[PDB]
RNA sequence: GGAUUUUUGGAGCAGGGAGAUGGAAUAGGAGCUUGCUCCGUCCACUCCACGCAUCGACCUGGUAUUGCAGUACCUCCAGGAACGGUGC
């Protein structure tokens, strides 16, 4: 749901900006007199946070938003083919990977 | 809203997807080669879309720059994080879900079932960009500007060797004045090909192959690019010779170099322009022109049926062993006679009694269904379906008498010594009255 | 009443092709425009007729523009007599319709129940005269249209008005 | 071959044999091939005379016109059948 | 092959515009098949308001695109 | 729910009531506002009754538009970008919406060819000095209201608010 | 025989027609008949002082049309 | 052969109609008397000779060899000509 | 079946004169670019003979009608000519 979601995306917001591993804009919110359900590992929910929080790292990385912003996506083609055939080999490799595996299974 | 990271998430979700639509489109191909070209246009495209996302992300420090030092606070927290989630804990018990939250680059970027394009993938293709014979990128459009070059030398000999040899080469003596206006129509028949090249290499960085032409156009032709052993240095845009490189460079700047001839340096840059774009154009497809004028060559001297169709490039009824059924017996079942069963989809019979066992074969009980009435008997051997349709309505006007409903033939006397039907005597009976 | 709706009361120094452009810029939102029917000769002057694609719509940009400010003079809406010739070529459930006519044609009387999403039907009592009772399949429908003809006009000669059927 | 035959029944925009394009919903030819146009309607240049004035077009619409033989000086769709 | 419909228009009035923007105004007197109304008592009328009885005009259906009636005939 | 060029090209274009070429999609609240120029170069007007348009914007080149519909819809706003798409434009009647502020009337005076106008039952409707605003932003206008404007009315609107 | 004979030797032929109205247009005809009747198609036409206009299905007419002009690769004695 | 243009004039005569002729004389009246020639008799009519004064006369014959084209009934738009 | 009504065509063309009135950035020639002189395509203002009349629609205010029927187009006075083709 909508409200669901936009909950999980202050829990990101929430993430980007935790600077210590015990010490963060979160700890207050799970025991502060106020409903805390994305704060569990165990619910599944917890992943789709992970996730969140994985983008706001990529948006996070000084590289990604913060300060300097690169043009080679901006006007490149060039690159963007690079990276085009950089997913293309990694797909080669991957599926040689997963021939393999199931013939060492079988 | 979220701009140093609201416009962040945005960004990275167009490039992602960009960058899966481009891995997968740029890794898994079609046949066609009108879809190749078209392709290669939605490879740049897709580089296009992460280019708009670049665009805006690249220079996005107005929020950045500023909210990284307000947001650079190690003191505050469940406050605001408590003003954002009281303003977040409205009523939203409308109980639904959305995928439409994450759920859209991959129907932005992905394949469709009949053209492989994407949300904007609704005229993703090479829809004006190839022409009747031109196949997407395997013939071009030389004709047009052999027309105009007809027009304009009106030659009895300007045949398919001429003009062949007048669109192969590069820098040659031309085949015609380029003192006149001829300069100026290869300049436009080099227009319409170098869009043809634009499309055909799209790919490749456009703005950047523009750059390297505009290098070229501003150094490599005027800065002793083609040398000599008046032969020093000359101008085939220009048409003036040199003593040497020196006199070459100082006619350029002289007083006849400046303004002093309808040929001067910025008098001819139009028809230069042209010339230069022509000669790039050529001297790239010279493979392209050589196919094209192959195909030419096939096409001028290939037979008729060949050349046509390439631009618009005993019923003897079986027996249980298969085989034709003698002449005499054919004769006897009649299967010459042919029935129009219009209920069956126009399906039409060979064999009598066949025709009339399909009475109650599947494809005339289906017609029925379909008709909107049963497949009964009272209608088999009624083909035509507006017969059909008014047969079956008397049919039900006749069902429908026969009948005997309750409603309007069994009738009540309400107490007050007058009469109405069952239906009304219990509808005024149980509204209050009776 | 009518899917053909009267529209008048308003000015004659306006055009009958300019007020016509008023007409569709204000009646393709209450109903449909299918044909507006002017005339501005002496016999009928100041005064059309739009001929819209339901009668509820029609009779409802009447209830709506029961006196709409235009052209000189608040513009007056109702539903017509009858009907045009593009369509000529074309709170209960049950409720006593008191006032009723001994007159009416049921046919008229039907499209009057049906005004509202498809009535039931129509009983006109037939014994002790001047009662009916009419039933709609849709109950919503029947108050409706039954609050709404609460005195409507049929036949002028009465009001024939409908209630909730009582206990 | 009756050419048209199959593009009629279409808001076709036929010339005329002053230059004008009037799109009507063409019905059937003729051997003097007599335009029965439905749906018709009609724009021609309005002249301003001048160049600091622009050329535009007024609407006129017949509706359903019998535009007599001597009229076509071409006919192409303009719009798609209704 | 059908002679034209001026038949009770016959030895009546019209007033007729042909090609030059002229005026024949005359009697419906004789025709062909060709559509050729011949008007004796017919008079020019030009593009200025100068008029000459003409005596017997034969007016070829070649130009004349109108003509308009004076009774009813 | 996508709206379409089917809701488009299934569309009804043909003889509207004043005699001119009309677009109707009436009856599917349609709130996207695309795929709208396969109306061909045939059609100056384009309706949208029964539509749920999130504001006034949306629409394609159309140097001949002639009537709009966008009454009975969800119009909060009034997009820029109007006038180079609607030149032949007189009628854009959208009565029955939802514009509230006078920023909603920003492009409303760019048009050249605006004389026959509705923005009718909308909170910018009995807001003092509206229609004062209206006669000072539409020049060209002859139809405001289904009442005429007024050289008084014109007066007052450029006279105030200096 | 007529040279009309000679204009009904060109189907699937690039031609340039310059009709009436001052008009002049390159077109591939649809089909043409004895009287001349050259339908357009995928043509552009530009009348007197005029645009190139395209025509994907036009219905050229016959005395309406003024000059044609047939392929290159068109042998005229086999055409007539 | 016979023309269903014919028809479709047939169809137009009797009743008000409007023809539009070359120099711009056009009226717009009873076009009674139509022959498959088009010399058209029209009656009652209103023709402006494209002059704007588009004034009314009476029993006009307006030839058809003229006529740019002739607005008709727009009641048999279902003809059986098209159907 | 190219001769007075339709498909072997009567189509083409050109915008009235002038003032030390003016705009052509990227586009005209010579006086061999800039400066400046004269010269063969328009529009804005003004002088004639707002190129001349008709009518139609409209903008302006006043003004008569409250009325039911399928429209070339329906008030009257007065101004202005923003627009159309008809005679020169």
């Amino acid at each position: 749901s909508a409200f669901d979601l936009d909950v999980v995306k202050l829990t990101a917001q929430f993430v980007a900006r935790n600077g210590r591993q015990f010490l963060t804009q979160l700890m207050q919110k799970e025991q502060r007199n106020y409903q805390f359900d994305f704060l569990r590992p165990q619910h599944s929910l917890f992943n789709y946070f992970t996730k969140l929080v994985e983008q706001y790292t990529k948006i996070l990385i000084p590289p990604k938003g913060l300060f300097s912003k690169l043009k080679k996506e901006a006007e490149n083609p060039r690159e963007v083919l690079d990276q085009v055939c950089y997913r293309v080999e990694w797909a080669k490799f991957q599926e040689r990977e997963r021939k393999k595996e199931e013939e060492e299974k079988e | 809203m979220e701009t140093i990271l609201e416009q962040q998430r945005r960004y990275h979700e167009e490039k992602e997807r960009l960058m899966d639509v481009m891995a997968k489109e740029m890794l898994t191909k079609k046949s066609t080669l009108r879809d190749q070209i078209n392709s290669d246009h939605r490879t740049r495209a897709m580089q296009d879309r992460y280019m708009e996302v670049s665009g805006n992300l690249r220079d996005l420090y107005d929020d950045k720059d500023g909210l990284r030092k307000e947001e650079l606070n190690a003191i505050s927290g469940p406050n605001e994080f408590a003003e954002f989630y009281n303003r977040l804990k409205q009523i939203k018990e409308f109980h639904r879900k959305h995928p439409n939250e994450i759920c859209v680059p991959m129907s932005v970027e992905f394949e469709e079932l009949l053209k492989a394009r994407e949300n904007p993938s609704e005229e993703a293709q090479n829809l004006v960009e190839f022409t009747d014979e031109e196949g997407y990128g395997r013939y071009l459009d030389l004709h047009d500007c052999y027309l105009k070059y007809i027009n304009l030398k009106a030659s009895e000999k300007l045949d398919y060797i001429t003009y062949l040899s007048i669109f192969d080469q590069l820098f040659d003596i031309p085949k015609e004045r380029k003192n006149a206006e001829y300069k100026r129509y290869l300049e436009m028949l080099l227009e319409y090909l170098q869009d043809y090249t634009d499309r055909v290499k799209p790919l490749q960085d456009q703005n950047e192959l523009f750059g390297k032409i505009q290098a070229e156009f501003e150094k490599k032709w005027e800065n002793g690019t083609f040398p000599g052993w008046e032969e020093r240095a000359q101008r085939l845009f220009s048409t003036k010779g040199k003593s040497l490189e020196s006199l070459d460079t100082s006619l350029f700047a002289k007083n006849p170099k400046s303004k002093g001839t309808k040929r001067d340096t910025e008098r001819n840059k139009d028809i230069a322009f042209l010339e230069a774009q022509i000669y790039e154009y050529v001297e790239i497809l010279g493979e392209q022109r050589h196919l094209t004028h192959e195909n030419v060559q096939r096409k001028q001297a290939r037979t008729g049926e060949e050349r046509e169709e390439e631009e618009e490039e005993k019923n003897l009824p079986l027996g249980w062993d298969g085989k034709p059924i003698p002449y005499w017996l054919y004769k006897l079942h009649g299967l010459n006679i042919n029935y129009n069963c219009e209920i069956c989809g126009n399906y039409t019979y060979r064999g009598p009694k066949a025709f009339q066992r399909h009475f109650a074969e599947w494809r005339h009980a289906h017609g029925m269904r379909c008709l909107g009435i049963p497949n009964t008997a009272h209608f088999a051997n009624v083909t035509q379906i507006e017969d059909a349709v008014s047969l079956w309505a008397k049919l039900k006007l006749q069902k429908a008498s026969e009948r005997w409903q309750p409603d309007t033939e069994e009738e009540y006397e309400d107490s007050s010594g007058n009469v109405v039907n069952k239906k009304t005597y219990e509808d005024l009976k149980r509204q209050g009255l009776l | 009443p009518n899917h053909t709706i009267y529209i008048n009361n308003m000015n004659d120094k306006i055009k009958k092709e300019e007020l016509k452009r008023s007409l569709y810029a204000l009646f393709s939102q209450f109903g449909h425009v299918v044909d507006i029917v002017a005339l501005k000769t002496m016999k009928m002057r100041g005064q059309a007729f739009v001929i819209f694609k339901e009668l509820g719509s029609s009779t409802n940009a009447l209830r709506q523009l029961q006196g709409f400010p235009f052209y000189g003079k608040p513009m007056r809406i109702q539903y017509a007599k009858t009907d045009s010739d593009i369509i000529s070529k074309m709170p209960n459930y049950i409720l006593f319709l008191n006032n009723l006519p001994e007159e009416t044609n049921e046919m008229m009387l039907s499209m009057l129940f049906n005004q509202f999403p498809g009535f039931k039907e129509v009983r006109l009592v037939p014994g002790r005269h001047d009662i009916a009772f009419v039933e709609f399949e849709n109950d919503g429908q029947a108050g409706a249209a039954r609050d709404a003809l609460q005195g409507f006009k049929i036949t002028p000669s009465h009001a024939m008005k409908i209630t909730y059927a009582k206990k | 071959s009756s050419k048209m035959l199959q593009h009629i029944d279409y808001r076709m925009r036929c010339i005329l044999q002053d230059g004008r394009i009037f799109i009507g919903t063409f019905k059937a030819f003729d051997k003097h091939m007599n335009l029965i146009l439905c749906d018709c309607d009609e724009f021609r240049k309005i002249k301003p005379k001048n160049s600091k004035q622009a050329e535009r077009e007024e609407k006129r619409v017949l509706g359903l016109v019998l535009l007599r033989g001597e009229n076509l000086v071409s006919m192409t769709v303009e719009g798609p059948p209704p | 092959a059908h002679p034209p419909e001026l038949k009770k228009f016959m030895d009546k009035k019209l007033s007729l515009k042909l090609n030059g923007g002229r005026h024949v105004q005359g009697i419906l007197r004789g025709f062909d098949p060709f559509m050729n109304l011949v008007i004796d008592e017919c008079v020019e009328m030009a593009t200025s308001g100068q008029q000459n009885n003409i005596g017997m005009v034969v007016i070829r259906g070649n130009s004349i695109i109108m003509l308009e009636a004076l009774e009813r005939v | 729910v996508k709206l379409t060029a089917e809701l488009i090209e299934q569309a009804a274009q043909y003889t509207n009531a004043v005699r001119d070429r009309e677009l109707d999609l009436r009856g599917y609240k349609i709130p996207v506002i695309e795929n709208l120029g396969a109306t061909l170069d045939q059609f100056d007007a384009i309706d949208f009754s029964d539509n749920e348009i999130r504001k006034l914007d949306g629409f394609p080149l159309l140097r001949r538009l002639k009537t709009l519909l966008v009454n009975n819809n969800r119009i909060c706003r009034i997009g820029e970008g109007l006038d180079q798409a609607l030149p032949c434009l007189t009628e854009l009647i959208l009565t029955n919406n939802s514009l509230v502020e006078l920023g909603d009337l920003d492009p409303l005076a760019s048009l050249k060819s605006l004389t026959y106008l509705s923005i009718l039952r909308n909170p910018v409707t009995n807001k003092k000095h509206y229609r004062l605003y209206v006669i000072y932003k539409v020049p060209q206008v002859r139809v405001l209201d289904f009442q005429k404007v007024k050289l008084k009315e014109r007066q007052e609107a450029e006279k105030m608010f200096k | 025989m007529k040279l009309v004979r000679f204009l009904m030797k060109l189907s699937h032929e690039t031609v340039t027609i310059e009709l009436k109205n001052g008009t002049q247009v390159h077109g591939t005809i649809t089909g043409v008949d004895v009287s001349m009747n050259t339908h357009l198609k995928a043509v552009k036409m530009t009348l007197k002082n005029r645009e190139p206009v395209q025509l994907e299905t036009l219905s050229i007419r016959g005395n309406n049309i003024r000059y044609f002009i047939l392929p290159d690769s068109l042998p005229l004695d086999t055409l007539l | 052969s016979i023309g269903v243009p014919i028809k479709v004039l047939h169809e137009a005569e009797g009743h008000i109609v409007t023809c539009e002729t070359n120099t711009g004389e056009v009226y717009r009246g009873k076009l009674i008397e139509a022959e498959d020639n088009m010399n058209c008799q029209m009656s009652n009519i209103t023709v402006t000779y494209r002059d704007g004064r588009v004034a009314q006369l009476e029993q006009v014959y307006i030839r058809g060899s003229k006529i740019r084209f002739l607005i008709l009934p727009d009641m048999l738009k279902n003809a059986p000509m098209l159907k």
